[PDB]
């Protein structure tokens, strides 16, 4: 810090360090570890045991598994690859499996296969199936109508004059 | 005009995938560590949690276009260790053991182009760019291995000079024109990959649509970051600067200017990133449909996978997207040949199975309509419909009976 | 969009008739005022939000009607876009706001390993298959399709 | 088969022309053929309206 400069300011225009006022050195501001916290569950009709993901941070600063997604407590690491069920991310799925219990691992992305190519060997198939799948769509939606003058001042004449001072913004 | 000869060209598709997980905790933003002013927030209901919900929707649609785009086969194939392959050199294309993560030449030269206290987050993606990269792997080798069939069913093993040959006879090039120049045909290849390698070293530009979408999304939140500083009426833009020098009354009315100002900035974030989500969503499903009907086939669709009569597509990975190399049949060399639509012969009108008449002003011939390769006139090469009184144009010639010296011996 | 009903917006209730019942005119219009800003930004959300969800049904719709035509009333060369496998025929069949389609495809479901060559020669000439492929079984040499082995 | 058209190209040719000559008709008669792009002009210059 210059002699004159006594704060300084983030974008935010957040204080981002002080110059203490009877030792004068610069401290920088950092506020104290936050974060989103995330429950991982089955559902209420298997199990109301349930997984804590904080996310983005280390389990220190808070059995416990460290992912790159945060710090999962309560879900138990398994070497086991598995399909995802219950997603957390950076390649982490979560299930509640075999008594039971949630677990947590690297998601697996399809059985591991080979193709036996060589220059002259072609395989022709000899026998067929015919398979039948179902593709659902949407195609259309409730089609809702919305009253503004009910909705914003129902039966007042006092609200739906004021109302009026805002000109097409109901009719749009 | 019937082409004599031809080039194979590689063609560089890149596509948006998936943009950045946001998400942005409205107490944080708008009130941070400061009571007071929550307590107001929540005389405004829903109004936050509807944007922590449109948040999590987009976040959770950016893994789904991920699937759907990648998450296109149920095993992961592998090349065998030896690459016997016709003389199609994949060796840019296909994974780099010696890596720390197992990306291909080009995608590691594609992964070098692409370049929170307030509330504002970063989710990582569910699949990291190793996943990623295993799946274009399975997508490439299977290709490569098994053509056209590990899409529809079962991966099954065929040369893969036989799998150019079907892709040839697929845009109405008989697969001899393959095999007897399959060596011109490998090296037009390797070289036209050297060059997409070589634009890729060379040319920052060519990746500017995903590029793009990174500059949209960060920009964006520079600008909510940069509403902070925004007074909307109040004599402070700090919160703690007005709670701390006045008192409750009016310290509420001046809390109440920053919510709503603030409040309006996530609310248009929001919407700007529910509509960028749609557009990026529609790029998805494209690129979903190209790596189905491309990459897994082959396509009948005009310049849907690229330029030229497409023979076969290499996906790669990128930095929230995907890059697809379309591999193209174009007409290189042609000369100009007269032509009729049949030939009387015992006024009987001739007409070609397959090909068309040429003539190279002495002779008729018949050949291919793609590729110049003319046959003689035979009554194996030609139908008979007709008579030649009905035909506008046809010509006077005579038709080869390969039966006859059959017959006078 | 009820609940939002329920938000007071910075007034002394969230109910109109409660603040038109105690208060005269002049400091009433104010609280109504902040009631009005309130509730009409509510609606201007949902309305953005129903917009937005309308276009990405849209979106399904469309795609919906191009499987109809390209699946139903025709058969689909491009590969996954009808469901797994080769497609054959679809059958449309409906359901609440949406449409359902059954896709019948043919699948491989067995294979055998064979040795393949791409040409044959004769007398010096070489011969390509018209269709199909060239396989052997080990001592002859056959002909076959591509997608079954006869 | 191409020797269809060939046999009927005469035909073919007449049913062409006759074609077009009704698409021109109808669009020198029928305003309502191009209203999916009036709607597009017209909700734009009511949005600047309002
Ligand atoms: C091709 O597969 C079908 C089944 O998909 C076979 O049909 C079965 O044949 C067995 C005989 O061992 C019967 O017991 C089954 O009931 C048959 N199933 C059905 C659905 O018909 C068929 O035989 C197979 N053909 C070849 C040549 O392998
Ligand atoms: C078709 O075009 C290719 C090039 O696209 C020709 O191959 C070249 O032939 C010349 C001979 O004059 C060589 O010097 C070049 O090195 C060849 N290039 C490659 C990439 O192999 C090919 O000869 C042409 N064929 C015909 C019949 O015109
Ligand atoms: C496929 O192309 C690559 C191009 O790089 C070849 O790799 C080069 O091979 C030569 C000699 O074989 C070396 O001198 C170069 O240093 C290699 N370059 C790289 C980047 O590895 C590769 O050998 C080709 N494969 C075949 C079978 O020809
Ligand atoms: C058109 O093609 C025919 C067939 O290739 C040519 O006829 C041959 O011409 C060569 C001389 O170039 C003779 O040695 C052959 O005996 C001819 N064969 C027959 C069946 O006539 C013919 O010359 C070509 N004409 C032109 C103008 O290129
Ligand atoms: C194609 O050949 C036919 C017969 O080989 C030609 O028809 C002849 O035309 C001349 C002149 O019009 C008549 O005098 C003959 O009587 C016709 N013969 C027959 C059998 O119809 C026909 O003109 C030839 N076409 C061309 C373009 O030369
Ligand atoms: C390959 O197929 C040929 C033709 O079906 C087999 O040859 C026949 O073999 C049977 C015995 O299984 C004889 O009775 C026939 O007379 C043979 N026909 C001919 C034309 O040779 C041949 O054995 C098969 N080889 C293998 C290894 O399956
Ligand atoms: C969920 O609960 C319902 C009602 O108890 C039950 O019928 C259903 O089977 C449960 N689901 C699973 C996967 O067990
Ligand atoms: C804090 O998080 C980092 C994340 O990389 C981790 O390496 C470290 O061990 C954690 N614990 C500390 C710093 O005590
Ligand atoms: C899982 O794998 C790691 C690999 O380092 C190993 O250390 C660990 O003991 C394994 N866990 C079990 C239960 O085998
Ligand atoms: C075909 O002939 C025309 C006649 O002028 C010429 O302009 C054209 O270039 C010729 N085509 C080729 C491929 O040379
Ligand atoms: C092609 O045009 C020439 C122009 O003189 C004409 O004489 C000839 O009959 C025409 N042929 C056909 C098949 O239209
Ligand atoms: C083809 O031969 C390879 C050689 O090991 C084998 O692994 C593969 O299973 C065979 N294919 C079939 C369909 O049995």
């Amino acid at each position: 810090f210059l002699p004159f400069q006594q704060f300084g300011r983030d974008i935010a225009d957040t204080t981002d360090a002080v110059r203490d006022p009877q030792t004068l050195e610069i401290l920088d501001i950092t506020p104290c570890s936050f974060g989103g916290v995330s429950v991982i569950t089955p559902g209420t009709n298997t199990s109301n045991q349930v997984a804590v993901l904080y996310q983005d941070v280390n389990c220190t600063e808070v059995n416990v598994f460290q992912t790159r997604a945060g710090c999962l407590i309560g879900a138990e690491h398994v070497n086991n690859s598995y399909e995802c069920d219950i997603p957390i991310g950076a390649g982490i799925c979560a299930s509640y499996q075999t008594s039971q219990s949630i677990i947590a691992y690297t998601m697996s992305l399809g059985a591991e296969n080979s193709v036996a190519y060589s220059n002259n060997s072609i395989a022709i198939p000899t026998n067929f199936t015919i398979s039948v799948t179902t593709e659902i769509l949407p195609v259309s939606m409730t089609k809702t109508s919305v009253d503004c003058t009910m909705y914003i001042c129902g039966d007042s004449t006092e609200c739906s004059n004021l109302l009026l001072q805002y000109g097409s913004f109901c009719t749009q | 005009a019937i082409p004599t000869n031809f080039t194979i060209s590689v063609t560089t598709e890149i596509l948006p995938v998936s943009m950045t997980k946001t998400s942005v905790d409205c107490t944080m933003y708008i009130c941070g560590d400061s009571t007071e002013c929550s307590n107001l927030l929540l005389q405004y209901g829903s109004f936050c949690t509807q944007l922590n919900r449109a948040l999590t929707g987009i976040a959770v649609e950016q893994d789904k276009n991920t699937q759907e785009v990648f998450a296109q086969v149920k095993q992961i194939y592998k090349t065998p260790p030896i690459k016997d392959f016709g003389g199609f050199n994949f060796s840019q294309i296909l994974p780099d053991p010696s890596k720390p993560s197992k990306r291909s030449f080009i995608e590691d030269l594609l992964f070098n182009k692409v370049t929170k206290f307030n509330g504002l987050t970063v989710l990582p993606p569910l699949l990291t760019d190793e996943m990623i990269a295993q799946y274009t792997s399975a997508l490439l080798a299977g290709t490569i291995t098994s053509g056209w069939t590990f899409g529809a069913g079962a991966a099954l093993q065929i040369p893969f000079a036989m799998q150019m040959a079907y892709r040839f006879n697929g845009i109405g090039v008989t697969q001899n024109v393959l095999y007897e120049n399959q060596k011109l045909i490998a090296n037009q290849f390797n070289s036209a990959i050297g060059k997409i390698q070589d634009s890729l070293s060379s040319t920052a530009s060519a990746l500017g649509k995903l590029q793009d979408v990174v500059n949209q999304n960060a920009q964006a939140l520079n600008t909510l970051v940069k509403q902070l500083s925004s007074n909307f009426g109040a004599i402070s833009s700090v919160l703690n600067d007005i709670l701390s020098r006045l008192d409750k009354v009016e310290a509420e009315v001046q809390i109440d200017r920053l919510i709503t100002g603030r409040l309006q900035s996530l609310q248009t974030y929001v919407t700007q990133q529910l509509i960028r989500a749609a557009e990026i969503r529609a790029s998805a499903n494209l690129a979903a449909t190209k790596m189905s009907e491309c990459v897994l086939g082959q396509s009948k669709r005009v310049d849907f996978c690229g330029k030229g009569y497409h023979l076969m597509s290499f996906p790669q990975s990128a930095p929230h997207g995907v890059v697809f190399l379309h591999v193209t049949y174009v007409p290189a060399q042609e000369k100009n040949f007269t032509t009729a639509p049949a030939i009387c012969h015992d006024g009987k009108a001739h007409f070609p199975r397959e090909g068309v008449f040429v003539s190279n002003g002495t002779h008729w011939f018949v050949t291919q309509r793609n590729f110049y390769e003319p046959q003689i006139i035979t009554t194996d090469n030609t139908f008979v419909s007709g008579n030649c009184d009905v035909v506008i144009g046809i010509v006077n010639n005579t038709v080869y009976d390969p039966l006859q010296p059959e017959l006078d011996s």
